[PDB]
């Protein structure tokens, strides 16, 4: 009949210890790298199958929301994906109020919200899943990260998954506030090399960008092109 | 025809770099006035007006409703409305009660809050978005300032020569309607400032 | 560790089992069945002197021919004889006749053990009520007396104690009473009984008596009244 | 299942609320936030914990979220429930606003959102929001207010308060160099520095670790003005260099 | 604590709520059912505790629809719950497309509903394992067995109770595909009678019933004048 | 290694290394079965293949089956709780109907395993009810792409595969299997059903008759679902 | 130790505890005694002593003209559980115009009362139900338990130390078919005897008798009316 | 909907959390009432002043309705509740009857509404206590308090909240006809028995007081030192 009790409360120390382990799951899951560049965001992270034998052109983790929306996550994979088909929900559900493309801070504040009510409502563990979510709109670049409790914030560039404190003291040093799109994916591929173990190749990772032209993800012909430099 | 009751005229005029509205002052039961002084365009952003009319407690509603729901915008979107976007806005609050409808066909008249780009709009009461670059007009003497903003309407003008037209074809409709009237204001929508003219009208 | 609705090994069903021990610290309340009339005479125990005990309505009126004493939680009395009221009414209402006292004592009784936590009602019990009840009044049938232990479980009584000294002042009650005595005599011996089993001292401020009569209705009564029976003690 | 619950709005047996009085303890260790107020204004003082290199300046503020034309709040705790609270006294605004066409005023908001959350400490099941939070405002029947609002569901009008970490040091420091009926809003900018350096443990302030909004009356309109970078490094050279001319 | 619910596995997979469910199948006493050439014919072996019950009491073999037959063993309450729960299922069926169920669909409905009960807390699973059967002209004689878990095999015979493994060693040599249902209703009495324990449980009637080809595909009890000529034959093979 | 505090072994919420510590108990409820499946696709063709234990004599073995038709052209095998593998095939039948009755064409074995996938999400986010033991493998022939052969299991991952094994021999039957994804395309013709019962041959030492396994198919030229008769099987099996 | 709280918890034993100790529930009771000839069926309860005071209890039940209940457990889970008896009679001769069949009640019953015994948060009914009746088939026994399932009884007693009593009818129970009126009554008094400790026996104040029957509808009969029954023993 | 037992019984016949919801009582500030032969006075203990309260909106004594007001100790968010279900209840009570509430029929609604959460699905008790003060239209002052419980009383004079076990014994030995005869000297009655609970002493408390029509007021901080000046 389901439950209705919050299976998320306060610790004594004043901590909601099953979103400090939701959080352990993102920690461990594959490397997401976002860079927000001046006229462009790239997201890029690491699609390494298990074994041969899994179809790389047939699930993808960077996703489109909307024309001009795309995210990608370090965490549980089927969490995410019953927190990207609400939040391409959100963004039609704005659209049909407004007839306006939905801002990205605006999507970004739909779909933490609801993954804030996750932590709260009954009978329910949070998502094991962060975002980082990528958009354009007024002529800026957006990049946004979605914590599982269901706390945003705007990054210039940032990243998750297993090595993000190795990775995100790379992004620190290697970050210019005034690069070009195409100078900022290999910066971000970089990343990606920097906890890969292995050689990567275009079917070992997968990169999406949205500058104003909206969000796209890069075809494999286009991944090889990028990893030759 | 319900919407005769309150009797009632707005007219949304569009020039060079500025918008001009207009409506009507009369606040009327079947043919008996009032009230010379009732409010029928609303402020619903720095340089962007609805006007309303049609039932006057939905001309009073419809304003409320749209204003709880433009501050919710504002607070949350972190910015001021495009006038398109209150259009969509609009829309969708007629539309919302579209059997059992809100009894108002309102006109808006704004400037795109970063381009100063004239906009204006007219709804019909169940919400269909109307665009057009001419004028606008919505109210009991709808026939009678089609024709009259089909002949002074030019392209281009000036905010004098809008305001010597919009007032030049809301004086001569509300003067062949029998339930409009009782005063004209007129706001004039430019980009540095926002003109507020009431003018001397037939008391009739 | 274990829901209300639970059988003890020796089946007993837990909450019930102990919402009859709540009985056990409220006051004590008695009452005697005569041919002539019912009498509920209940301790109102007094717990501080400004306590104003005009208050302390541990006898309350169902109809004008039911009168109700209860024990326990007086709090959960109050939603059951108001239950008792509104039934009564709508006997009434339907019927136009007044309500019998064992049907009113079986329709109260009904609300016990309907209680739960699984989709029992929008707003349902959680617990049963920690009261037991005394039902007195006069019907068709005469003068009848009834019990309402939390168990749902009523039965009619001669005479009947309940509180914390019950198990006594129903030993004392077998032993005066007989089946032909007077409404007078059954006032007199309600007090005496109260006597054994009251800390303070007894007098017409910490005592609550109330009679049923087949002539009249249910009547309480006051301090004037009151202190004629005590002198008689 | 009575196995599975955590029986999060029950008593403690020396007559507590236990999630109550554990999500006090997340808001002590959150970013520190005070709010005093003034003869011709109140003002809120939060520090800014999100002060990594690589962040952005998306949205106004970080910790402010203006809540109506005449009134804004400041929140410290679980920086998520905080946005479910702040949409929820937007909705209680403009219901107001809706119904009586008139602004909230704002002791009857801040006791509207401190019914939804004594709601959640008592009835449902469910975990309280872990967020106090401050609010500042003007109305018509006292002027300007300030209040503060704990996870219990009870709130306190406030001369000059401080919430998150280090409040109970921050709250004597304002026992003392504050005057009642004395204050001005310069002087209570001034304040506001004074507060936020001997209860964050750096060394000095910088300014992107603090973050200010004044509330005050201009021409018969409340104007909520988030102070820019200049604006308080200002305020910070005038307390940074006044320390050294009382030493 | 992982036996606690039906909503939890073991840490080897494991969900014994459901496995203990069947333990209760296991304590009651057998019942078995043989699907013939001409149709499928059960037996329960149904104790009967006190000499002060009337023949005929705690009734073991259900008529679902009037072609489909249900031998249940387990929780008897639970029983016929579900006995319910398949009539429904029968009605539904014809009151939407208009003729018989077929035992195939009519298996699969019942198991679907008793593995809704292995899935959450707030239920249990069912403690009765029930075989269906029924015969038709164009499906031909069907005998289904649906156990507590919820799953549904179709079976040649099938032997729910205490003595599972010793009824199915006497169903596996009898060649039921080549006989008829007044051979088979002789032989069926002939293995309940062999798996009773005239020890440990002492008294016990024979519950019989077929349905096949000689009824015209309606199910019924086995007349007294063939039970009694099957219990007689019983006791001259048990010697 | 593994740490756990509170509920965790109970209730699909999250370990302190953050695991699903519940969700990980229902893929060892898929060996709980005892059986293995297997699914290769080729390029023309898709095949699925499963152990077919027919314990019992007494069992109709008509009806002791994995292989399940979801519409006329999606198969499926399922491997684990085989009345958790019911209810799953009744929901992809369901779900399978409502596309086509919703979006006037059928559905593709893409969006046939997201669906069912977001289902066994919602059995890994809700405290209320335990993750179904089984996982389904569809196979099918999309217009665009092809043949396809999807999987999804218990923790709601749904990845699609040139080549799948489910079950027991599952890690002994991928390692042997990736080496024939090795030099061109593991045969890619309609002896990919050799490809799939020798896989499943080895694992399990067996040398299978005609009637111990169960094969689906599904072609280019015949997009049908086929469940191939033990006549059929034998044809193949006497080739190998 | 954890596998007795909940309804819905098998424990290992394939055995539900919460069932059973709702069986010990109607164990512990009084003893009733239920029994039917050709013709008739008569239901024997000991209205027990509460105190020396109560009028004992109602433990016959009128449900139909047809049928009628005796109580063993929970008083107030019964009279709920007749209640459902009495509107589902009712039921029946609203829409079919006939006495619904006393076979059919009953299997009512235990599907309403399986409903508790499975779901979370529900306790079964702690009362066993012994039920005459009179159908167009003839008398019926139906015993009820709280574990769901009922039995049609030539002959049955439930309740405190009813075991006696099933030794007693067990052996004349090969007479009972050929009884006349007076004839069935007195050996079920004889079996409710049986049930009683040696300081005790049956007065008219303590025994009710249900009887159903051909040209007779369902009839309790008070302390004056077992008078003519317990003229023989 | 979160439909649990949170308040069951216990072995020895108690409810816990109907116990432990009185022990949150007697951690609040104690209020103290007294009833006069025209004049009923309730009195709170300001626990810290701080010299940074707005005290306008911590003030424990509310006002129901025009003839009755009623002041808390407990939980301060639970009493808000409280306080406002008693003033729509007051507000329909005019709305039906044509006539202001009696005190006792105010103290009936909110002791059946504490009795309520006490025996809901759900909810935990109420952690308050009331004194509840108020004039019929015959004029007869009344006081009352309710319990967590939903047991409510009449009362002479009353206190709840910490040290209310101390403050009642005080005013069970100084409770008289001659200290309950002048309006000046009932005052004194509450600003007497809070002094003897007050631990740091001073002009920390607040009090207000109810006459008939021309009601309650609550009086200012420098006209209750004027009282406490006239008891040094």
């Amino acid at each position: 009949r389901g439950y209705s009790f919050s299976l998320t409360t306060f610790s004594p120390s004043g901590k909601l210890v099953q979103i400090e382990y939701a959080l352990a799951a993102v920690a461990g899951g594959a490397p997401s790298v976002g860079i927000k560049a001046a006229n462009g965001v790239v997201l890029a992270t690491e699609k390494k199958q298990k074994s041969i034998l899994y179809d790389e052109r047939s699930v993808h983790k960077v996703e489109p929301i909307t024309k001009h929306i795309g995210l990608v996550y370090s965490g549980m994979g089927p969490d995410y994906r019953v927190l990207v088909h609400r939040a391409r929900k959100l963004a039609q559900q704005y659209y049909l109020v407004y007839q306006e493309p939905i801002p990205t801070a605006q999507l970004v504040q739909r779909v933490a919200s609801v993954m804030q009510e996750y932590t709260q409502s009954g009978g329910v563990r949070p998502f094991g899943v962060s975002l980082l979510i990528c958009g354009w709109n007024e002529g800026r670049p957006y990049l946004f990260q979605s914590d599982p409790s269901g706390a945003y914030f705007a990054w210039k560039a940032t990243a998750m998954g297993k090595n993000y404190v190795n990775g995100k003291t790379f992004l620190e040093k290697r970050y210019n506030e005034d690069l070009e799109l195409e100078d900022a994916i290999h910066t971000a591929i970089l990343t990606l090399k920097e906890s890969f173990e292995g050689q990567m190749t275009e079917d070992n990772i997968e990169v999406g960008i949205c500058n104003e032209a909206g969000f796209r993800r890069l075809t494999p012909t286009e991944v090889k092109d990028y990893l030759a430099a | 025809s319900i919407m005769s009751y309150n009797g009632g005229a707005v007219m949304a005029m569009k020039g060079k770099n500025c918008v001009a509205i207009a409506a009507d002052r009369r606040f009327g039961i079947q043919a008996q006035m009032v009230t010379t002084d009732f409010q029928k365009i609303f402020p619903m952003g720095d340089r962007l007006y609805i006007g309303l009319a049609g039932l006057a407690t939905d001309v009073q509603t419809v304003a409320q409703r749209l204003k709880f729901r433009l501050n919710l915008y504002e607070l949350k979107e972190g910015r001021q409305i495009k006038p398109y976007t209150l259009m969509s806005m609009v829309a969708n609050l007629l539309y919302e009660k579209r059997f059992g409808p809100y009894y108002t066909e309102p006109v808006i008249a704004g400037l795109d809050p970063k381009t100063f780009k004239p906009f204006i709009c007219s709804l019909d009461l169940i919400g269909c978005p109307m665009v057009t670059d001419d004028f606008v007009v919505s109210g009991t003497c709808a026939e009678q300032m089609y024709g009259m903003c089909e002949s002074l309407w030019e392209p281009n003008m000036d905010p004098d020569h809008l305001f010597e037209t919009i007032s030049q074809a809301m004086l001569n409709a509300v003067d062949r309607d029998a339930v409009s009237g009782m005063g004209v204001i007129v706001h004039i929508i430019e980009k540095d400032k926002i003109t507020t003219r009431t003018l001397k009208a037939r008391m009739d | 560790d274990r829901g209300v609705n639970t059988f003890s090994p020796e089946g007993r069903l837990f909450q019930v089992e102990y919402a009859i021990e709540a009985i056990k610290l409220g006051s004590t309340a008695i009452g005697i069945q005569t041919s002539e009339g019912v009498c509920l005479a209940v301790e109102k125990r007094i717990t501080s002197p400004l306590m104003e005990p005009s208050s302390i309505e541990k006898i309350v009126e169902i109809d004008a021919h039911i009168g109700c004493a209860m024990s326990g939680l007086i709090a959960d009395a109050k939603t059951l004889i108001d239950k008792a009221r509104v039934e009564t009414q709508n006997h009434w209402f339907t019927y136009n006749e007044t309500m019998t006292v064992e049907s009113v004592t079986q329709a109260v009784s009904n609300l016990a053990l309907q209680f739960g936590e699984e989709d029992a009602d929008p707003g349902a019990m959680s617990r049963p009520f920690g009261v037991a009840l005394l039902f007195g009044g006069v019907d068709e049938k005469g003068p009848q007396l009834f019990h309402m232990d939390p168990s749902g479980t009523f039965v009619q009584c001669d005479a009947r104690a309940i509180g914390s000294a019950s198990e006594g002042a129903q030993s004392s009650l077998q032993e005066v009473y007989h089946k032909s005595m007077t409404l007078k005599e059954a006032i007199k011996s309600s007090l005496i009984i109260l006597k054994q089993v009251m800390e303070e001292k007894l007098n017409a401020t910490n005592i609550e008596l109330a009679t049923v009569q087949p002539g009249q209705n249910f009547h309480m009564f006051t301090k004037e009244e009151l202190e004629e029976v005590i002198k008689d003690i | 299942s009575r196995r599975y619950d955590s029986r999060t709005t029950i008593f403690s047996p020396e007559g507590r609320l236990y999630q109550v009085e554990y999500a006090m303890e997340a808001i002590g260790h959150a970013g520190t936030c005070l709010g005093i107020l003034a003869n011709d204004g109140v003002l809120l003082a939060a520090e800014r914990r999100n002060i990594h290199k690589l962040l952005d300046e998306v949205f106004f503020s970080e910790k402010i979220y203006k809540l109506n034309e005449d009134m804004a709040c400041s929140v410290a705790g679980i920086t998520s429930d905080a946005n479910v609270l702040t949409n929820e006294l937007r909705l209680i605004a403009q219901r107001y606003l809706l119904q009586y066409q008139e602004p909230i005023p704002c002791e009857q908001l801040v006791t509207a959102l401190c019914d939804i959350k004594q709601a959640y400490t008592q009835f449902g099941g469910k975990r309280p929001f872990g967020v106090s939070l401050l609010y500042i405002g003007w109305d018509k029947h006292y002027g300007f207010q300030l209040y503060q609002s704990d996870p219990s569901g009870n709130y306190g009008g406030w001369k000059a308060t401080c919430i998150g970490n280090n409040s109970a040091a921050a709250v004597s420091m304002l026992k003392q160099d504050y005057k009642e009926g004395e204050m001005t809003l310069k002087s209570a900018l001034a304040l506001a520095i004074k507060v936020l350096n001997k209860t964050m443990d750096v060394s000095k302030l910088s300014a992107e670790k603090v973050e200010i909004a004044t509330l005050t009356r201009e021409n018969g309109k409340t104007v909520i003005r988030v102070l820019k970078q200049k604006e308080v490094e200002q305020l910070i050279k005038k307390h940074e260099e006044e320390e050294a001319k009382a030493e | 604590g992982y036996d606690l619910s039906a909503s939890t596995f073991s840490p080897d997979g494991r969900v014994f709520q459901v496995e203990y469910a069947m333990k209760a199948v296991e304590n009651s006493s057998t019942a078995i059912g043989i699907r013939c050439k001409d149709g499928v014919v059960f037996g329960v072996e149904k104790l009967v505790l006190s000499k002060l019950y009337e023949e005929g009491s705690n009734k073991r073999l259900f008529n679902v629809d009037r072609h489909v037959g249900m031998a249940v063993a387990g929780l008897l309450a639970d029983a016929r719950s579900l006995a319910d729960i398949a009539r429904e299922e029968a009605s539904n069926f014809r009151s939407n497309f208009g003729y018989n169920i077929p035992l195939k669909h009519l298996a699969d409905r019942v198991a679907m509903y008793v593995h809704a009960y292995t899935l959450y807390s707030a239920v249990r699973p069912f403690g009765c394992s029930f075989m269906l059967g029924s015969y038709s002209v164009n499906d031909g004689a069907q005998l289904y067995m649906i156990d507590p878990s919820g799953v549904s095999y179709g079976y040649w015979g099938c032997a729910i109770g205490k003595a599972r493994q010793a009824a199915k060693t006497e169903i596996e040599k009898l060649q039921m595909k080549e006989m008829t249902c007044r051979d088979i209703v002789k032989e069926v009495a002939k293995i309940i009678y062999i798996v009773h324990d005239e020890v440990k449980d002492k008294a016990f009637e024979l519950e019989l019933s077929w349905v096949g080809e000689l009824t015209n595909g309606r199910h019924e009890i086995v007349p007294k004048d063939i039970r009694e000529e099957a219990e007689k034959y019983a006791k001259e093979s048990l010697k | 290694r593994g740490s756990s505090a509170g509920f965790d072994r109970h209730i699909t919420i999250f370990s302190p290394e953050g695991r699903l510590y519940q969700v990980e108990y229902a893929f060892k409820a898929i060996n709980q079965g005892g059986l293995t499946s297997v699914a290769v696709r080729g390029k023309d063709c898709a095949v699925i293949v499963t152990q077919k234990k027919v314990p019992d004599k007494l069992l109709d073995s008509s009806t002791v089956t994995h292989l399940f038709k979801i519409t006329e052209n999606i198969g499926c095998v399922m491997t684990g709780m085989t009345a958790d593998s019911r209810s799953q095939v009744q929901r992809a039948r369901y779900e399978a109907a409502n596309w086509k009755y919703k979006y006037g064409y059928e559905i593709p074995v893409d969006m046939l395993c997201k669906r069912i996938a977001d289902i066994s999400q919602v059995y890994t986010q809700n405290a209320e009810m335990r993750p179904l033991g089984c996982c389904m493998i569809l196979i099918g022939i999309d217009e665009e792409q092809g043949p396809q052969v999807y999987k999804c299991d218990p923790a709601g991952y749904y990845c699609g595969f040139k080549a799948t094994a489910a079950g027991v021999k599952q890690t002994e039957s991928t390692s042997f299997l990736e080496k024939k994804v090795k030099k061109k395309f593991d045969w890619t013709f309609e002896q990919t059903v050799e490809t799939a019962i020798t896989c499943l041959s080895t694992v399990l030492s067996i040398d299978f008759k005609p009637s111990e396994i169960e094969v689906g198919v599904v072609t280019v030229e015949n997009p049908k679902f086929r469940i191939l008769t033990e006549a059929e099987i034998d044809a193949h099996l006497v080739a190998l | 130790n954890q596998y007795d709280n909940d309804v819905t918890v098998w424990s290992p034993q394939g055995r539900i505890h919460q069932i059973e100790y709702a069986m010990e529930a109607v164990k512990q009771g009084s003893a009733t005694v239920g029994l039917k000839s050709k013709t008739h069926a008569v239901l024997v309860a000991l209205k027990r002593a509460q105190s020396e005071l109560a009028a004992h209890q109602k433990k016959i039940l009128h449900v139909d003209n047809h049928i009628g209940i005796s109580i063993a457990g929970l008083t107030a889970d019964a009279r709920l559980l007749c209640n459902f008896m009495r509107q589902e009679c009712l039921d029946s001769r609203f829409v079919f115009d006939r006495p619904l069949p006393v076979s059919r009640l009953v299997s009512l019953i235990g599907s309403k009362t399986q409903i508790p015994t499975q779901r979370y948060g529900r306790r079964p009914y702690g009362v066993g139900l012994l039920i005459a009746g009179y159908d167009d088939m003839g008398p019926h026994i139906f015993q009820t338990c709280p574990s769901a399932n009922y039995f049609d009884c030539r002959a049955m007693s439930i309740g405190a130390r009813s075991q006696s009593a099933r030794t007693y009818l067990e052996r004349h129970m090969s007479e009972f078919m050929e009884c006349n009126l007076n004839e069935l009554v007195k050996h079920g008094l004889r079996a409710l005897r049986e049930t009683l400790p040696a300081e005790q026996d049956l007065t008219t104040k303590n025994v009710s008798i249900g009887i159903v029957g051909k040209d007779l509808e369902f009839t309790i009969y008070d302390d004056d009316d077992v008078s003519p029954f317990l003229e023989g023993l | 909907s979160y439909d649990r037992a949170i308040t069951v019984f216990s072995p020895d016949g108690h409810l816990f959390q109907v116990e432990y919801a009185q022990e949150a009582v007697k951690k609040g500030s104690t209020a103290v009432g007294v009833r006069g032969r025209d004049i009923v006075v309730l009195g709170v203990e300001k626990k810290s002043v701080a010299k940074l309260q707005d005290e306008r909106t911590v003030r424990k004594i509310c006002a129901l309705d025009d003839n009755v007001c009623m002041a808390f100790a407990g939980l301060t968010a639970d009493a808000r509740i409280v306080i406002n279900r008693a003033r729509v209840e007051c507000q329909s009570h005019r709305l039906t009857v044509e006539d202001p509430v009696t005190v006792e029929y105010i103290t009936r609604y909110i002791a059946s509404l504490k009795q309520r959460y006490t025996q809901s699905n759900g909810r935990r008790p109420f952690g308050i206590s009331a004194l509840i003060v108020g004039f019929d239209f015959d004029g007869t002052p009344r006081l009352y308090q309710t319990d967590p419980s939903g047991t409510y009383h009449a009362w002479k004079a009353n206190a709840i909240g910490r040290g209310a076990k101390s403050v009642r014994e005080f005013l069970e030995k100084n409770y008289t006809d001659e200290a309950i005869e002048t309006d000046d000297l009932t005052i004194k009655l509450v600003i007497k028995a809070l002094l003897e609970v007050v631990q740091s002493g001073g002009k920390n408390i607040e009090l207000a007081v109810m006459r008939r029509d021309q009601s309650l007021k609550i009086l200012n901080p420098e006209e209750i030192e004027k009282y406490v000046a006239e008891i040094e």
